[PDB]
């Protein structure tokens, strides 16, 4: 249904809806056309309505004309009844949670209950015309006619301004809208009160042609301005067909009532719908061998929705209210509780949590409390505006300016937010003050003649946009000076991504509107094949092939990732509701054993076991580890980790202390004390380690300018207009860099063909057809790497060293076979938890919910780290208080270790330092610390950045864990 | 069979009753009486008196598997 | 198995288990026979054990012993793992939570744990003979030998006394037991070491016979002494058949493994069990058209028990524990949690309740907290004896007389108890005391030469019992002097009920041993025909039928009762597990609507609607009544009703208070204070109304003797040996009554035919063949009443009046079409919630837990009652303080209203006074106030009372709510 925008597919009816003004409180002023039966006039022209007139005939006979156009009727579900004989109160109570209270002797209606917190109050004049509209208790809209029965002006009854000024003529039809934003759209009708051309405020016109006669005429050949939205319609009996401007004809077959029965695609897909001669669907047949069967009870309610080769939902309804019971296909059950007038009450979640609600006298949610923290509170004023809102202890304070817009936000830290507007909406400026006289992080916006953002201002730079009277953003100008253009083909689909350098990015689409093949910058190709259901079944790369598969459940089952050789042989087995727990391949296997209450209890990674327990509320406590080791977690108010105890009696408990804004501030166990302080904007400026001191001085462009470390350290940084590192000033070891403002070095000794460097610091690189470098010739050391079908390293050689890296079904490294020995890894999700190098298990404990390392347990002892704001470890100390491990990263992370008693392979963010290749590995790719970028491309083509090899703009304020 | 010893606990419960009928026989007459003993099921009353109940004294008595709570279904 | 003797039915082996010492601590010493392979001698005779022998042939090769004689099993669920090769620790750990620890090189049995609180400890000698058997930590049994390897003396290891005397002879066999109770039984063996005659201590003799030779014979022809249990067994290989002394031949069909596959009853009932050759059932067939399908999983555990045309239970375990989840067919979840050392932890109840347990360092429960009160705390001393126990704040203290028996219980009010034992157990006397020097409610028991009771000395009288050497209650003698005998036929079934008046009750049993046919005292007769499952389908009364009919689910859904005319046509809609939510009839239709958890929030009776809301813990608050009325409930600690507020601003809230014992003591709302005082035994003696006083003085037989009301009242009563009313004098009007010790008048004015009166003070009654009276001729007055097939009055006429009583599908009164007007009643399940007499909706509020009326709300006003110790309203006042309604009752209760300002139809207990009939209607019957008895027989033939028309013994301290 509704193929074209102003087109209905049930018949030749032309339906066009438009919203004139949209109030922020929730008020909407819509108007429809209803070309069918356009021989009537309601005052707003022939075939028009204001969505606020609902006339009725007699007490409750017929009529009840809706904006579009007991006494219980099942086919529609209406309860229009009679409450008292004195004044007529019909109270339609339609099935779509609506209610209209019409009154007699005045010819009007009120109490338009669309939801729970939505109402409408009408006030009419002595005639059949409405004059005032109030949302809940106060008037919000006021009418103004021309003493002839036509709406000419609509005010807000607060300030005398024009909102919607209609323009009529001698033909009794509006020829203008003049909405709140200020856009004017023209209209032209034929001699039979039928619109023939709709003019947009930008200039794009839509032509309309009619081939029928009378009032039941049809609408065909609804094209656009320059042949962009051409649509051909055909009606053969009860069958309909519609085609766009790309030779894509869709067919629909309906019944005599108006319900959908058959829908076909010009590619082969076809859906089927069956009914029960009462207006309710019984069988839904997909273009595959899967069918859905519905099962109703008394008064319908859609009890069961059984899917083929699967489970059911088993919806449970207690009364005419909303749903109160839900059964998950896996077996999880949840309930609810409603009163006799709404205002939902405590309801249990899926596994074990409850949420208690509490409302005020007016009926608004004032308290929403969860078990053991997570309690949100609201505080309203006498009016219907929000004043205070708390989620975890923030308690923000909103300030108003006697209007419907907020112009002030107060935080419990000293800094405040101030918003600046204009006559209309579309907020203009936002500023962030503080407790002292200063201004930082001020944003500025600007709009063109239309209602579109023309430029965005930032303390870093300004970004401009160019529009083509179609709201498509076909040109983006960057602060540096470069620009990116866009090429839109028919039906407004992006095709080219040509930049200001010459290299472009071409796109392709099939006869279904799906992306099929994207030409890369270097000239790559793809196919992106799909099945008759809509999922991807064959990647079909120019060199490799994946050929995904499913198990008639919508989940991945088997992968055939291989370019003829080196078969990966991945395989998974999902249940009816996910939870595969069978991550098995030819190299490793991972299984997960759950509890009876839907909680994870065991994670067997091939041969090791971890085990974890949960509490009654649902938090994870007492996480056991192998080799006779167990941890104990203890939370506090608001549900945050606050105590970590060890099984050994000679290990002190670690304690954390957060600030008011909910950020880790103090960390101490027995003698180590990490202290972090913020300035209010959310950036670290000072750090203390109970014996050390680190300070950071920023510049005017919100970037780290100077770093002062108390252990004889003072460094400075100077960047370019974009943010790339240009100069680093040490105590006399000064270095300089240069880039082409796109992520590639532009020095006098570099060479880039399309997007990859070919020479840097006297080192040559040789890439393959895929895109990753395979050969590296340095200063007398030739290296050759081999990649698998999934763009992953399998073996490197050439430097008199041969090692092997074993992966798993997910893609994480777990086994290292080098010349030294065998190294085993034990991960926890997507983070490294423990290591084994045949000399004792070494476990790592990080921050509560970040990747910054905190401590390491090994050799029956504990060692603490000293990481900076980036998250890279530079100092490792023991419980006694002496220096055990020290390092220093100069510009990119190359270690200069001078004292090392215990090996610390930790790096910037979840990276392991290799002693043979000197490369980092986050989760999928290999970063080169001596170069400054990755050695291979990421699976994301264009949705992750312009440069496929860039790691970050500057590695001082940017992180990129988990690979891509 | 019923060839078991009847202790004082098994006699003090039948002595304070008004049926004057053994349990294996009393459980059959009350079984074939569902024409009037049927009541509103699914809800627990607040009168602490069921339909098959009847004559009861007014003197309050507080005479003294046992620590846990019985689950609905158990095999 | 266990037909007449514990001998098994699968094979011919004779099995019998006898107990020797039954201590209150929980120590059981049972000995079995095990006729099969009884050629071994374990120290007690050929085939005699003591359930304490658990030897092992080797170290750990699936070997264990018992009176009833890793490597995880699948058929038995046993898993005995090795712990130490030095000293063997087998840890059998059988499937039924058993535990046995065998010791190697010493042959000792340690750690016999049959659960969580049941332990066992043994202590042997230098040889393989045990001498000490302690339960947990205290020596409770010490055994001795006779220098031949046979136990002859068993004491308690605490005080020198003989408890068990095993007497042997010169044939290596035991002939005497001499248990702690003093009952010695003789035995007799054959030449092949097989028992053939067992003499009971009472005098009964069981003669055993065998058919085969050796140690694999078939025990057949096991008859009693006087042909009591003439059992006949017949084997045909895998099939067996057993017949009783009344021609009841059951046939069992076993297999080569020893399972159950068919059980045919002599009537024709058949059962079919199906296996899957794995040791677990899969299909269970019933005699009707229904079947249950089991579904196991890994390690069995019976994960599903799905019944045909119904739902499942869906059990659940975590890894090895017990039931932690149960999905009832209704749809409510109740989880649980267990740790690794038992000690049950928090568990959620059905709706919202949770229970938290807390234990001490030992394995005993200490605290058990629940939601909104309901907290019990225990106190344990250094020993394993309970000291103090608190359930709701009473803190009942216990006292022990330096033994394992309780010698006193102390109450918080001041009441002190004292128990009096003897050398054996079987407590002899129990007495109560108080803070003052007095005594009250002292009992006294007595035993004969055997271990059975002989007489009970009650403060009311002395009851006697006479047995027939079989413990079958042959004769019972009342304190008055009358006696009731009991006659038993074969198989020990009650047949006759001859009383001391000539009449007799008869019983009849069919081939299934079910009661089918009862002969009343007057000469009634019944059939009681059951179906093939065990439910009555046709009552077949002498003049009426019921014709029950189920819905193949065990629930009743249709009652088509009729005696030729006046069809009832009842119907029900019971769902899977109750919750009918529908009761339709020809007069009224009741409907109910439950929530998602199981809360009853709808009581729509006909055209009216009642509602109630529930809290998060199941408490009911804010009950909304029809006619725009809503209350409010407020609870306090320990879960009790504390405050009852109203919605109107002109209605004050009512408050109550409780005492230390947990009973209502005082209650007041704004100016009306009621206070009750108790003596300690649990009887009201003093009642104050803040302006009125009532005192009660009892006699020496625990009966109300004198009542003193401050409004010039001093009434006296004197009963007889049985408690019937004999003399009563309010002020000076002495009345005289006399009964025949069976609830029938004995004065010279009546004439009883069989058990019912025919005349009383000139008035003559006329009874029909059913048993209820239809005509009553008084002083020129005739009242003819007609009844339906459900023994209910529908129309009583004669006194120039016609009345129509329209009931519901349950049996309550709904409509009363009389000459005055139309009165409608609305109930609350059992109580009367409100009424409407075409003038106003008047509601009633009773006590929170009893049927005593408290207040009545009508016309926006409240009127409070003044009830005595019985619970009958005698005075009704208003909020101001002036008396509004007053009445009086002399011996039975009669309308003696002196001031009538508001209609007060309330009566003794849930009764309703009729104005056109002058009778009372409690729930389903009609009581005559000026007669003393009812007008019809109760539905319970004999299990309800000795007389079918008697209301109570004396209408002073006896109530009878709910009709019967």
């Amino acid at each position: 249904e509704k193929a074209g925008d102003p087109v209905s597919l049930v018949t030749g009816e032309e339906i066009l809806t438009l919203n004139d003004v949209e109030l922020p409180n929730g008020f909407v002023w819509s108007r429809t056309y209803r070309s069918s039966k356009a021989s009537r006039n309601q005052g707003l022209g022939y075939g028009w309505r204001h969505a606020f007139q609902f006339e009725l005939k007699e007490v409750t006979d017929e009529k009840h004309n809706v904006t579009s156009w007991t006494s219980y009727q099942v086919y529609v579900g209406a309860s229009c009844h009679f409450l008292n004989p004195n004044i007529r109160i019909v109270t339609l109570s339609s099935g779509d949670q609506y209610r209209f209270e019409l009154v007699e002797d005045i010819w009007l209606l009120k109490q338009v209950r669309n939801g729970i917190f939505s109402t409408f109050q009408l006030r009419y004049s002595r005639n059949h015309r409405l004059i005032e509209v109030a949302h809940n208790k106060r008037p919000v809209l006021e009418c103004q006619y021309d003493k002839q029965g036509r709406l000419v002006e609509l005010l807000n009854a607060k300030t005398e301004q024009v909102l919607t000024t209609y323009i009529y003529d001698e033909q009794d039809d509006l020829v203008g809208a003049t909405n709140d934003l200020g856009l004017t759209e023209r209209y032209e009708y034929q001699d039979q009160h039928l619109i023939a051309k709709r003019v947009r405020p930008t200039g794009f016109t839509h032509y309309f042609e009619w081939s029928g006669e009378g009032s039941s005429a049809k609408c065909i050949r609804n094209f656009g301005d320059s042949g962009i939205y051409d649509y051909r319609f055909h009606y053969e009996g009860a069958k309909s067909s519609y085609s766009d401007s790309l030779d894509n004809e869709w067919t629909f077959i309906h019944d005599e009532q108006g319900h959908l029965l058959e829908k076909s695609s010009p590619t082969g897909r076809t859906w089927q719908w069956h009914y029960d001669h009462l207006g309710r669907k019984e069988k839904a047949v997909f273009p595959d061998n899967s069918t859905t069967q519905y099962q109703y009870n008394q008064q319908g309610q859609l009890i069961s929705k059984l899917h083929s080769s699967g489970a059911q939902i088993q919806y449970g309804y207690d009364s005419l209210g909303k749903l109160v019971k839900t059964v998950s296909p896996d077996g999880d059950l949840e309930k609810a509780y409603y009163n006799s007038l709404g205002q939902r009450v405590w309801d249990i979640d899926a596994l074990g949590c409850v949420t208690e609600y509490e409302y005020d006298k007016h009926g608004q949610v004032v308290k929403r409390e969860s078990e053991d923290g997570k309690k949100s509170r609201w505080w309203w004023d006498k009016q219907q505006r929000l004043v205070a809102h708390e989620v975890d202890g923030t308690l923000l304070r909103y300030s108003y300016g006697a209007t419907d817009l907020v112009n002030g936000i107060a935080y419990p830290d000293g800094c405040v937010a101030q918003i600046s507007y204009d006559d209309y909406g579309r907020r203009t400026s936002i500023r962030y003050f503080n407790d002292e006289d200063k201004v930082g992080y001020s944003e500025e916006y600007a709009y063109d003649e239309f209602s579109r953002v023309a430029q965005i201002q930032t303390p870093e730079g300004v970004t401009s946009y160019q529009w083509g009277a179609l709201a498509q953003q076909e040109a983006v100008i960057f602060p540096d000076g470069s620009h990116i253009s866009y090429e839109y083909d028919q039906q407004r689909n992006l095709t080219k991504l040509v930049r200001s350098d010459g290299l472009a990015f071409e796109f392709w689409y099939d006869s279904e509107g799906l992306l099929s093949g994207t030409v890369g910058f270097d000239g790559l190709h793809s196919q992106f094949k799909y099945d008759s259901m809509g999922r991807i079944i064959r990647k079909d790369v120019a060199d490799r092939t994946v050929l995904y598969s499913y198990d008639d459940a919508g989940f991945l089952q088997h992968i055939k990732a291989g370019n003829g050789k080196n078969i990966v042989e991945n395989h998974f087995n999902y249940t009816l509701g996910g939870r595969l727990t069978l991550a098995s391949n030819r190299h490793q296997t991972l299984q997960y054993q759950y509890s009876s209450f839907g909680h994870l209890t065991k994670r067997i990674q091939g041969q090791f076991e971890i085990g974890e327990e949960f509490n009654r509320v649902g938090q994870r406590v007492s996480q056991t580890l192998p080799d006779k080791t167990s941890f104990n977690f203890s939370y506090d108010t608001n549900g945050r980790l606050s105590e970590i105890r060890f099984s050994d009696d000679s290990l002190p408990k670690i304690e954390f202390q957060y600030d008011v804004m909910g950020r880790l501030s103090v960390t101490e166990t027995e003698s180590f004390r990490e202290s972090k302080l913020y300035d209010g904007v959310g950036r670290l400026v000072e750090q203390q380690w109970s014996g050390r001191e680190k300070k950071y001085i920023y510049n005017a462009q919100n970037r780290i300018s100077s770093i002062l470390d108390n252990t004889a350290g003072a460094t400075h940084y100077q960047y370019d207009t974009l943010g790339y590192v240009t100069k680093v000033s040490e105590a006399g070891s000064t270095s300089t860099f240069e880039s082409d403002s796109f992520g590639n070095p532009a020095l006098a000794d570099s060479k880039v063909m399309s997007d990859r460097i070919e020479a840097y610091a006297g080192v040559r690189y040789k890439y393959d057809q895929q895109g990753n470098q395979v050969k590296r010739e340095g200063d007398g050391t030739v290296q050759k790497r081999v990649f698998d079908a999934l763009s992953q390293l399998v073996e490197v050689h050439g430097d008199s060293s041969i090692s092997h890296y074993e992966y798993d079904a997910l893609g994480r490294r777990t086994k290292k076979i080098t010349q030294n020995g065998i190294t085993e890894f034990l991960w926890e999700g997507e983070r490294l938890l423990g290591e084994r190098t045949a000399d004792g298990f070494r476990w790592y404990l990080y921050q509560p919910e970040t990747y910054i390392p905190l401590a390491v347990l090994e050799n029956g002892s504990i060692y603490l780290y000293e990481c900076d704001q980036v998250g890279k470890p530079e100092r490792l100390k023991d419980s006694a208080g002496n220096i055990v491990w020290s390092a220093s990263y100069d510009v990119h992370g190359f270690a200069s270790i001078d004292v090392e008693e215990v090996r610390n392979p930790l790096r910037f963010q979840g990276q392991y330092f290799d002693q043979e290749t000197n490369l980092h590995y986050n989760l999928a790719r290999y970063y080169d610390p001596k170069l400054g970028r990755f050695i291979q491309q990421d699976p994301i083509s264009i949705a992750g950045g312009i440069n496929h090899y860039q790691y970050a703009v500057n590695p001082i304020q940017w992180i990129d864990p988990t690979g891509f | 069979c019923e060839e078991g010893l009847k202790r004082l606990q098994q006699m003090l419960a039948e002595y304070q009753a008004q049926s004057d009928v053994p349990q294996e026989v009393c459980d059959q007459i009350l079984e074939a009486a569902k024409e009037s003993s049927v009541g509103e099921d699914g809800v627990r009353s607040q009168v602490k008196i069921r339909k098959p109940n009847g004559k009861n004294n007014i003197r309050y008595e507080y005479d003294l598997i046992t620590f846990y709570r019985h689950i609905n279904y158990s095999d």
